[PDB]
């Protein structure tokens, strides 16, 4: 039952980082826009990070 | 440099205009104690002074300040005119004998199609029908109630007619008149309306808007009243002839009045007494369609609603009129609150109307128009939304974290679906043990397996980008005749000079000088024709690097809601949508004892962009973002507008700017201008709204344990829900519904609180089993259409630009024709067209603004000229037989005979050629049974030769067929609005100052030149192989974006900043409508050996016109025979086994409003076959697997070319960017062999529908055996060129049509077809060569509007 | 191996302590400030440390009671009436129903008095 | 095998400890503020490290599908 | 076996982690901590312009 107990930890952690990120997408707001922030909270994605790799030559 | 005013309202009543003109004239609050009031007494404006300095206006002022006259409201005098009885004998008898005629002469005209088709199926003075005989025996007299109406439209339609005519040969002309309609006294301007009523010392000011609208209602409440008596006299004369509704004209002119009454002791704000009536009418339905707890809460909510309503417009009017000039004019029944006397009256008369019958309640839905428009305030408006828009949501982390992972989920599932595979996640690890293994696999777990938990869990992964973002912008997208906001520094511009202070107007002219042409254009095209700086990358560069975050010259403007936004932040609000249109809505596909039990639940989600704020929009934004790679383009809205000052920019509603005030930021926040707007803008994002809802109806779903069916139908839902109960002992299945109606509402009504959106009792409603999506009623599998409702606007110039003839006729023809296709009506919806038509061409053609009897004597032109041809007794008869020609040829009947029997058709000349040998077969007493022949009359004859013998005068003809592949040429045919205006809208476009126009526009008639080369050399000319050919070309672009500009009107001042006419447009419209007029005399000259009509096929004759039209050789692809005339009709036992069988499987003799056994007749047209290749399909964007459909569709048609190879090397190098080989790997492989027949182009008809309801097919079966094992006798398995789908169509709307004139639903038909009308059609050899000079030239002269070319990274991923 | 289950039981608690916390976090929008002269963050709290929050007015709302219940699961007034058994008659309504019923051309309307 | 359980309890109670500063945090001022918002830890450097970790992942992923050129 | 979910919950828990100290650093006030968080932003872009670039 160790590898039951493990996979149960295992889901109860998923449903905490699936809340957490749910908070953090909605603590993104506009707030954080008007500070110029919100790409801390969000991550570069593929546009902008081409966009630079394309500027850096 | 003319002025042309709107005929109709095409805009907004505005409460502004009215409150600051007649606040100017009297010196004091008109409608409201505003700002506008105070600005237009303290700084009026030049149009109101012009109004208020006349003669007459002053000696009214005078009258009012001492004063025997009493000022009113609008709505005061829309009820004294539409109660007008003041008509002495001389005009009774007037207007009488004018009714008289009118109906005369559309009975008469009518009399031709009528004889045609009772002559056609077999079912046998100025009028030769018994039928029509008949009918106009009822209808020698009109009744009072239509006189009356008929005289109240006549006599506001002459003073329009007048202010237009003298206002376009005058400028600022004021139209002052008392003696057209007695008593009142108009002063009527495009800027006002002052009406005094001397009898009753009663005086108003409004504007030109609400004299239109008055003028809408009496045309509305004529056609409401002409409909009812001509369906009441069919009726009379056969119940079925005429709609299903039957309605009482006294009745009707009783709910007239009290709702005239009704607005009358309400002011303005009783039109939301009005806006109720639905409910009642809803609830009336329900009491046929509905058990007794749904009906009951139903009539409660709705009782509730309307008395809710009533007190609210008390409220409003008392605490409007406190302090205004009209304080004095409410109604002691108001005060008293008498009045819940009078509406419970017109409710009753209502009922009345609706006489328990579900026909009647459908069609009684018109109560809604026929009693004008309020006159809307925007500011009181705009401050409600802001009440709704400022409030703070407070939200639960689970409730939105389940939100975000039924997205999620549904996103998922839609990748499974479609590319058989999971978005790859860049944080996979989140899916704890079983996750993982569904991802692995690839596969999704159902819904009934999913639990809360899974949600939760998947709302935490993240995607890396799946979606491709077009670089170069579509310029389709991003152009329209609309107005553009300006910026937030320009915003001061929308306002009259003369409302603004003096450091205003200092201020703009000093900001004028800092900002680009471009910004200061206040319309979307002028915006972007006079963009000096465009690039073809601007969007995508401003997406990705996120300009519109943050800007200074961002600003919210709404006007009539409808809100606007500054050039850019307009752009990226349609990229986005524009993205969910394409890579998101393929995952939402709704978007456009033991006993089961079903309810279904309404809600009106209008109220959506209040609601939704970032913590609930962005939660699924972000993972749009996501597959599409870039950082906040569809969540732009909630971190934008919250900084931006939202403005009600209405011209006549100017904020109260503080002293030394410039930034509109810096303004104080009042009724008209707030912000903080937390929350969406209506219609913005509609599309994400939309895919959100749909999400939590899902996890909705998942949370209640029942299974559910979405339809989200724009800004109102239908929820169905099915839940699997065990049933109690003694309980009904009734209570089992309701029971589960009342639970899934208080479960959504939980949800949608617990994402802030508190919904009202008012707007959700719950049904038992009835769906009334698409605004139309559906019982028991029966249609119930509000078809009077669509017909209500059917005048003389509707629709149309610099009141076109052509235009308005083929309006007005569409229009009358839903009594038709809905009402299910041949005979009503001929005979209100042709009343309509003889009053458009025959009375008011000689009224015409711009060419005042022009067009008049050019019409009388062509009826000498019939006379003289087709040998006719005067020319009454001339203009009879003008009104029923194809507009092909003349120009008199805008809808062919083949319209009554299927919808689409892929031959217009055939069919054309058809109704003209049809409509002559009236006059030539030939019989329609049998076949040809020459006999002795040979008005036919001498009409045929007319046609197929003529000069050929061929030009450009390549061009011609791939822009109208069904053109004919040799000036044979009426040219369009679009073809006379490109020349001027290219030499406008040419000196635009964007290059990318400008550029496009000097090479616009060379690379017509180019084009019309390129295939010449091809033999067997298919016209829609030339269509696909130009469509895979950059013209296609600038011929779209080049069509779009010329439907405007004023294309020369379109770069000039002025909303007047030039004097060139004018002359060359009225030369177009001129010629147009006269290609009839032009058609058939009175000097043209004679066609003979022994074994005469008009499939070959229209060919034969269609080739030497153009002088082509050989043109293929483009003819197919009349179904109409092809099939035979027969009514008894087929005993030669001939012929499609139609067959009623409904018992009941009449099948109208039944719905039988079968399966209904879509129209079902065939599809190719094509094998698509597989590879990663989402690395191309639309446009690029646009282009490499329409390359597949050439490779499949134009595979015998004898240059093919450099031909297609030489497109996909230049439009794909790609070798030809690279490219086929992805052409889908079309295994069909002809290609004559299932290409698909936009010149094809993609349907094929018959002229009845959908529902009506299902009591009809067709059996097409006997005729397709003797067609595959004679072809031997090969195409033909009839089709089969219009065959069934003709048959199904044919048996509708015998029962409208028999009254008896024939048992079964039979079409018997005519061999020699059925030719063969097999995929010819394309000898001949292609320019591949003249296509790169093509190709390269436009090459700005060239489709993304595919880079070599985007290959490589594609696979 | 009951030192092993120990742990783990440990691990089980706080777990079960995050969970617990998280599942009552309340979110605030991020609504306009005090005055409204600027623009708040998106505040998030305990479920009663929010309703207490709104009982001191501080987020702004223009509905108290209905937010409240919604938060501590209950039904208000405004739920309770919206969505019942059966729809009640606002008195206006009634009258208006008994003037709609028994029709028989009694209501002593007299239009050309307006 | 406890060594693992062990830190996995020390990371929880830090998880425990930074939930419970966070929701202290954004409660507001008025409560449980008596400086201006003060910095509870300080390093606003891990989520630029975590920031810049998953950009260079996604940028590793756009060069080595270019690299297939 | 026991290690294999022994380093899915240590993934877990870092992931957990560093987006803990976003949502907490996130929620600073003063303009000096938004100031800052901007700066290193920059300087992050500028350092993977030169990582790339290095190449
Ligand atoms: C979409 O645009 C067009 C379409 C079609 C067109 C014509 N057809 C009919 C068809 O060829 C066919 C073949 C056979 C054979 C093979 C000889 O057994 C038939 F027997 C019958 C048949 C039998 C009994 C009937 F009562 C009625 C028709 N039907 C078909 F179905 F194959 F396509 N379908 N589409 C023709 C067009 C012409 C010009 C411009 N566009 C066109």
């Amino acid at each position: 039952n160790i590898t039951a107990r493990l996979d149960r930890i295992d889901e109860k952690l998923s449903e905490i980082l699936g809340m957490l990120h749910t908070l953090v997408v909605a603590s993104a707001g506009p707030t954080s826009a008007r500070d110029g922030i919100r790409d801390a909270m969000i991550g570069l994605r593929e546009e902008m990070i081409e966009k630079i790799r394309t500027e850096a030559l | 440099n003319v002025y042309l005013t709107d005929s109709y309202l095409k805009g907004v009543i505005s409460f502004s205009e009215c409150n600051a003109l007649g606040s100017y004239i009297f010196n004091g609050p008109y409608l409201k104690n505003d700002y506008t009031n105070l600005i237009s007494r303290q700084n009026p404006l030049i149009e109101h002074m012009n109004l208020k300095k006349l003669n007459i206006t002053q000696s009214l002022i005078s009258k009012y300040h001492k004063g025997e006259i009493k000022l009113e409201e609008p709505t005061y005098f829309q009820s004294l005119l539409m109660t007008y009885k003041s008509m002495t004998s001389s005009e009774q008898i007037a207007t009488t004998n004018l009714l008289k005629k009118i109906i005369r002469r559309a009975i008469e005209i009518s009399d031709v199609k009528v004889y045609a088709i009772l002559n056609k199926l077999g079912l046998k003075d100025t009028i030769k029908t018994t039928l029509l005989k008949k009918l106009m025996c009822s209808m020698q007299h009109p009744p009072s109630w239509l006189i009356h109406w008929f005289n109240l439209y006549t006599k506001l339609n002459n003073i329009l007619t007048q202010y237009r005519s003298n206002e376009v040969k005058n400028h600022g002309f004021t139209l002052i008149d008392n003696q057209t309609l007695s008593g009142f006294q108009f002063i009527l301007n495009q800027y006002g309306c002052i009406v005094y009523h001397k009898e009753l010392k009663r005086i108003t000011v409004t504007t030109y808007n609400q004299f239109l609208t008055w003028k809408d209602i009496s045309l509305s409440r004529l056609n409401v009243c002409l409909i009812t008596w001509i369906s009441n006299c069919l009726n009379t004369l056969n119940k079925s002839l005429g709609l299903r509704c039957g309605f009482n004209n006294v009745i009707l002119t009783q709910l007239f009045l009290y709702g005239d009454c009704i607005l009358k002791l309400f002011h303005n704000e009783g039109f939301y007494i009005i806006k109720e009536v639905e409910g009642f009418i809803m609830s009336l339905i329900l009491n046929i369609t509905e058990e007794d707890q749904f009906r009951k809460r139903f009539y409660n909510s709705m009782l509730n609603n309307i008395t809710d309503a009533a007190n609210k417009a008390q409220k409003n009017l008392l605490s409007r009129v406190c302090h205004t000039l009209l304080d004095k004019t409410v109604s002691d029944n108001i005060i008293n609150g008498r009045w819940i006397i009078l509406l419970s009256k017109f409710l009753k008369l209502i009922k009345l109307a609706g006489d328990n019958n579900l026909n009647n309640l459908s069609e009684l839905y018109f109560l809604f128009r026929i009693f004008g428009h309020p006159m809307v305030d925007e500011r009181q408006a705009m401050d409600a939304v802001k009440i709704n828009c400022n409030e703070t949501k407070f939200y639960l982390l689970s409730s939105l974290s389940m939100l975000r992972g039924a997205f999620i989920y549904r996103i998922i599932k839609g990748f499974v679906n479609n590319y058989n595979r999971w978005p790859t996640l860049r944080n996979a690890i989140v899916l704890p043990l079983r996750w993982l293994t569904y991802y692995k696999l690839n596969t999704y777990p159902s819904l009934l397996e999913l639990t809360e938990r899974d949600l939760i869990v998947l709302s935490g992964l993240r995607f890396y980008r799946e979606f491709r973002l077009p670089k170069k912008v579509d310029l389709e997208m991003i152009i329209n005749d609309k107005a553009i906001s300006p910026p937030k520094n320009l915003i001061w511009t929308s306002f009259p000079r003369n409302y603004m202070p003096s450091h205003i107007q200092n201020y703009i002219e000093h900001e004028k000088l800092k900002f680009s042409e471009s910004d200061k254009s206040r319309r979307v095209l002028e915006y972007y024709l006079r963009d000096n700086k465009f690039n073809e990358c601007d969007l995508y560069n401003c997406v990705v690097n996120q300009s519109y975050l943050n800007n200074p010259n961002h600003v919210v403007s709404l006007t009539g809601m409808f809100a606007m936004q500054p050039g850019m932040f307009r752009q990226v609000q349609i990229l986005a949508e524009k993205m969910i249109a394409e890579n998101i809505l393929q995952f939402f596909p709704e978007s456009l004892n033991n006993y089961i039990s079903k309810c279904s639940i309404i809600t009106d989600l209008s109220k959506f962009n209040q609601a939704f704020r970032y913590e609930t929009s962005c939660i699924c934004s972000d993972v749009l973002d996501e597959l599409h790679g870039v950082q906040s383009l569809f969540s732009w809205l909630h971190l934008t507008i919250p900084h931006v000052t939202i403005i009600c920019t209405y011209r006549h509603a100017p904020p109260y700017i503080g002293d030394h005030i410039v930034d509109l930021n810096n303004v104080d926040e009042q009724s008209g201008l707030y912000r903080y707007h937390m929350g969406g803008i209506e219609g913005w994002c509609q599309k994400l709204w939309t895919i959100e809802a749909i999400s939590l109806l899902d996890l909705i779903s998942l949370k209640g344990k029942f299974s559910i069916t979405a339809l989200i139908n724009g800004d109102n839902q239908s929820i169905d829900i099915s839940k699997p109960i065990r049933l109690m002992e003694g309980q009904t299945h009734a209570q089992a519904d309701y029971l589960l109606a009342l639970n899934s509402l208080k479960l959504l009504y939980k949800e949608y609180a617990g994402i802030g959106h508190k919904l009202k009792g008012t707007e959700t409603y719950i049904s038992r089993d009835m769906q009334f999506m698409s605004k139309t009623i559906q019982h028991n599998g029966v249609y119930y259409p509000a078809s009077i409702k669509k017909v209500l606007r059917v005048g003389p110039w509707i629709n149309t630009i610099l009141d076109d003839f052509k235009v308005s006729l083929e309006s007005i023809g569409s229009l009358t024709q839903e009594l038709e296709y809905r009402g299910e009506s041949l005979l009503c919806s001929l005979i209100f067209r042709n009343v309509w038509l003889y009053n458009q061409i025959a009375l008011q053609l000689k009224n015409h603004a711009l060419c005042n009897n022009k067009l008049y004597l050019d019409i009388l032109k062509v009826l000498k000229h019939l006379k003289t041809f087709f040998n006719l007794d005067n020319i009454d008869t001339a203009l009879t037989l003008y009104m029923n020609l194809p507009m092909l040829f003349g120009g008199g009947d805008p809808n062919l005979l083949y319209r009554s029997f299927y919808r689409r058709t892929p031959d217009f000349l055939t069919e054309a050629i058809v109704h003209s040998v049809f409509i002559l077969s009236y006059y030539t007493n030939h019989d329609l049974k049998d076949k040809l022949q020459d006999l002795s009359d040979d008005r036919l004859n001498k009409f045929l030769t007319c046609i197929i013998t003529f000069d050929k005068n061929p030009n450009a003809e390549f061009v011609t067929l791939m822009r109208d592949p069904q053109a004919l040429g040799s000036e044979r045919q009426a040219k369009i609005t679009s073809e006379i205006n490109r020349l001027a809208v290219t030499e406008v476009l040419s000196t635009a100052p964007n290059k990318i126009f400008s550029k496009s526009a000097q090479h616009y008639t060379t690379t017509e030149i180019d084009l019309n080369d390129i295939m010449q050399n091809i033999e067997p000319t298919y016209p829609h192989g030339l269509r696909v050919v130009y469509e895979s070309l950059p013209f296609y672009k600038a011929e779209k974006i080049v069509n779009l500009i010329s439907g405007t009107k004023s294309i020369t001042n379109i770069l000039e900043k002025t909303s007047a006419i030039d004097l060139t447009d004018i002359d060359r419209a009225t030369e177009m409508m001129r010629k147009n007029i006269t290609l009839l005399i032009r058609i058939l000259p009175l000097d043209c050996e004679i066609l003979s009509m022994e074994n005469l096929s008009i499939t070959e004759l229209s060919k034969y016109v269609r080739e030497r039209s153009w002088s082509l050789s050989n043109i293929v692809g483009v003819t197919s025979p009349s179904i109409m005339y092809t099939m035979d009709i027969k009514y008894t036992t087929s005993t030669i086994s001939s012929g499609i069988i139609i067959e009623k499987y409904n018992v009941n003799s009449l099948t109208r409003g039944e719905r039988g056994p079968t399966k209904p007749w879509v129209g079902s047209s065939t599809q190719e076959k094509k094998t698509m290749p597989v590879y990663n399909r989402q690395v191309l964007t639309k446009k690029q697997r646009d282009q490499i459909d329409l390359l597949a569709k050439l490779d499949w048609v134009y595979a015998s070319i004898d240059n093919k190879d450099e031909f297609m090397e030489e497109l996909s190098i230049g439009t794909l960017g790609l070798t030809y080989e690279k490219a086929k790997k992805l052409f889908p492989q079309y295994l069909s062999v002809n290609y004559l027949h299932r290409l698909t182009v936009s010149s094809r008809p993609c349907e094929f529908p018959a002229s009845i309801p959908a529902y009506r097919t299902t009591n009809y079966h067709f059996d097409t055996s006997p005729i397709n094992r003797i067609l595959t006798e004679k072809y031997g398995d090969e195409d033909i060129d009839i089709v089969f789908q219009n065959c069934i169509s003709f048959g199904l709307s044919l048996m509708s049509v015998v029962e409208q004139f028999t009254n008896v639903c024939p048992n079964r038909i039979i079409l018997i077809p005519k061999l020699n009308e059925i030719h063969l059609m097999k995929p010819p050899i394309f000898t001949g060569d292609v320019d591949i000079h003249k296509l790169k030239q093509v190709i390269q002269k436009q090459h700005m509007f060239l489709p993304d070319k595919i880079s070599l990274t985007q290959y490589v991923e594609l696979f």
